[PDB]
RNA sequence: UUUUU
């Protein structure tokens, strides 16, 4: 379980919600065990919730909080055509607007 | 000269003018309607309210005010129309009520006795004067991806 | 090489013609109306019906040799509405789209130096 | 050898886009799929193949960067197989341990 | 697409907003529609032509003069522009006296019923049936799709023949939801 | 919960 902050852009509104980790998550979680000697990782959900819950990648920075920032920088370096940007994954046009 | 003439439209402009006003406020004199007038009053008690056109007035200018108030009693039900209305039933209607009642109440207005606006200009000259592009551009361009009025146009 | 002939439009309420004739006017060349085009009664006024008769008599013109018509839209008039509705616009439009030439355009609206009595009444028409 | 944050690099390269202080960079821990990660590495991306273009031009005044993609678990579609980012598709190095 | 010509007379009281609007005016007629535009000061009437060499649209040539006559009549540029858009507008006129004949105050009672106080009454009847509505005096014109200009025509109708606006407002809802 | 020039 993790403590995310999931953003409501059609009303601006900021929540923490408990949800599923992703199972590359889970992975690095349980390569804490390993670095010193041989380990256990111990987890408190069936293999069932996991392979059938649990995302395999969390979703990536740029589609989760806003741009606003992102956007007056790249204005600033001439590059009026974001939308045109090679992004390794393009953000939202609605946060790309807003 | 030919100022003369930008003389005379500048007055050709006022006149035009004065008479729009003298239209409208022709008309609006005419319509004398309770509903109509009452509507208009209302929404300019707001927004001289709003605008705050109207002084504060100080302890002594109500203090003269409720002391004329007090000398006449011009504001209870004695006056003619009050003891009019009253003694002929005219006011268990609920309109003329209304009115006697906003009488009697701007009447009662009256009788009420470690250490720890300016408008801000946001114009180019309130500025922090802070000093630090073109080739940085073509490094962004290596990258890739009244006419008519009198003639013919 | 370039033939006149007069496009009289008449715009009603609950009809459009388009009839194109000579210069005169005594020689009718095709008249087609709004009615002969449209198969409910509701839409012969629809602009939809105008533009199958315009396009109607621009065709058959061309092959009389007509090449140009001037327009001369008008309204019922007298007592009634002067200015020609949406069927007598779109007719124009249609006439300009066929690539027949239009030469010049004039309302000839009949209007009234003074009329007899609208057959409204007191209490007026057209709830 | 330069250790630093990502935005230390976002701000040099707002006032020096070539970056000719640097023979080479490396962009770490890429798996943490950072905004500001991406962002340099779109940019970066494009800046090394305007470098070795500059250097194809003008071997003496202007030199190759070498760029260096580093991560754990990565999901190497979305830099490998991602052709806006790169027209060919870069090697990719597996260490087996 | 022959050498042609279009003339529209301005009243001198649309001159002034002409003068303003003029560099907002031209450009739409000269660039999309390949006219050849000009106004004739001696006679003040716009004068629209056809450019043979560079003219493609047959229809663009009275598409323009309708933009023209369509600010002419008093409707505002931006309005007038949705001719140059569209092809299905079209302009409905129409005077107070075919209605009903109407005089001294009650004529001036039955524009000011129509265009309501503040103009609230126009604008609900705008927004109603997706038309525009220009109250010229006693000389009303109304722009829009075929159908929708008839059912603006019903709702004005009926605020000339004496119907209170307020009756007539909620009308508006109705026809407004069915749309 | 994280986290940044």
């Amino acid at each position: 379980r993790s403590k995310e902050r999931k953003y409501n852009e059609s009303n601006g509104v900021q929540s923490f919600e408990v949800g599923w980790v992703s199972k590359a998550s889970a992975n690095q979680r349980s390569g804490r065990a390993g670095r010193t000697g041989p380990g256990h990782c111990y987890r408190l959900y069936s293999s069932a919730v996991f392979e059938h819950d649990f995302e395999q990648f969390s979703k990536p920075e740029i589609l989760r909080m806003p741009v606003e920032s992102i956007v007056l920088q790249m204005k600033s370096m001439a590059i009026h055509n974001i939308i045109n940007f090679p992004f390794p994954t393009p953000p939202d046009r609605v946060a790309l607007s807003k | 000269p030919e100022e003369m003439r930008k003389r005379t439209t500048e007055m050709r402009l006022m006149r035009e003018l004065m008479f729009r006003e003298e239209r409208k406020a022709r008309r609006l004199k005419k319509i004398k309607s309770k509903t109509y007038r009452k509507i208009k009053k209302k929404e300019l008690m707001k927004n001289r309210e709003l605008a705050a056109v109207s002084s504060d007035e100080d302890n002594e200018d109500h203090d003269i005010a409720r002391a004329k108030e007090r000398m006449t009693l011009k504001h209870k039900t004695n006056s003619k129309w009050a003891k009019d209305m009253i003694k002929h039933g005219m006011t268990n209607d609920a309109e003329t009520r209304e009115e006697m009642e906003e009488m009697l109440r701007q009447g009662e207005r009256l009788k009420a006795k470690n250490p720890w606006d300016l408008l801000l200009t946001a114009d180019d000259s309130t500025r922090l004067k802070i000093v630090d592009f073109k080739q940085q551009d073509v490094i962004a361009e290596a990258f890739a991806g009244l006419p008519g009025w009198g003639e013919w146009a | 090489s370039q033939v006149f002939g007069v496009a009289r439009i008449y715009a009603s309420f609950n009809d459009t013609f388009v009839h194109v004739t000579d210069l005169s006017g005594k020689e009718t060349i095709a008249r087609v109306t709004g009615g002969m085009k449209v198969k409910a009664d509701r839409d012969e006024s629809s602009p939809y019906a105008a533009m199958l008769a315009a396009q109607d008599v621009a065709a058959k013109c061309k092959e009389v040799g007509i090449t140009a018509v001037h327009v001369k839209i008008r309204a019922t008039g007298g007592t009634r509405t002067k200015t020609p509705g949406p069927g007598g616009q779109a007719a124009l439009r249609a006439l300009a789209r066929s690539g027949l030439r239009i030469g010049r355009i004039e309302d000839v609206t009949p209007v009234p130096s003074d009329s007899t009595r609208k057959k409204g009444g007191r209490r007026g028409r057209r709830l | 050898v330069k250790f630093m944050t990502d935005g230390v690099l976002l701000r040099e390269m707002m006032h020096d886009f070539k970056l000719t202080k640097y023979s080479s960079i490396i962009i770490d821990e890429a798996h943490e799929r950072n905004i500001n990660t991406d962002i340099l590495i779109g940019m970066l991306s494009r800046c090394v193949r305007l470098r070795a273009k500059l250097h194809k031009e003008n071997p003496i005044e202007h030199k190759k960067l070498k760029l260096i993609i580093m991560s754990a678990t990565l999901r190497v579609s979305d830099f490998s197989e991602n052709k806006t980012l790169f027209p060919i598709a870069p090697p990719v190095l597996q260490v087996d341990a | 697409i022959k050498f042609e010509s279009r003339k529209i007379m301005v009243p001198p009281h649309r001159m002034t907003p002409l003068r303003n609007s003029w560099t907002k005016i031209y450009p739409p007629l000269v660039e999309h529609l390949k006219l050849q535009v000009r106004m004739n000061l001696k006679t003040k009437s716009v004068e629209l032509r056809t450019n043979p060499k560079f003219t493609t649209d047959p229809g663009a040539l009275q598409k323009g003069a309708d933009f023209i006559k369509a600010f002419t009549l008093g409707f505002d540029l931006d309005d007038s522009i949705a001719l140059l858009r569209l092809d299905d507008l079209y302009i409905e006129t129409f005077e107070v006296k075919d209605v009903k004949t109407l005089t001294g105050d009650h004529l001036s009672r039955a524009i000011g019923r129509i265009a309501g106080k503040d103009g609230k009454t126009k604008f609900a009847i705008e927004n109603a049936t997706r038309t525009r509505i220009v109250l010229a005096d006693s000389k009303i014109h109304i722009l829009g799709g075929f159908t929708h200009i008839r059912m603006a025509r019903e709702s004005v109708v009926s605020l000339i023949l004496g119907s209170p606006p307020g009756k007539v407002y909620g009308n508006l809802r109705t026809v407004a939801s069915r749309l």
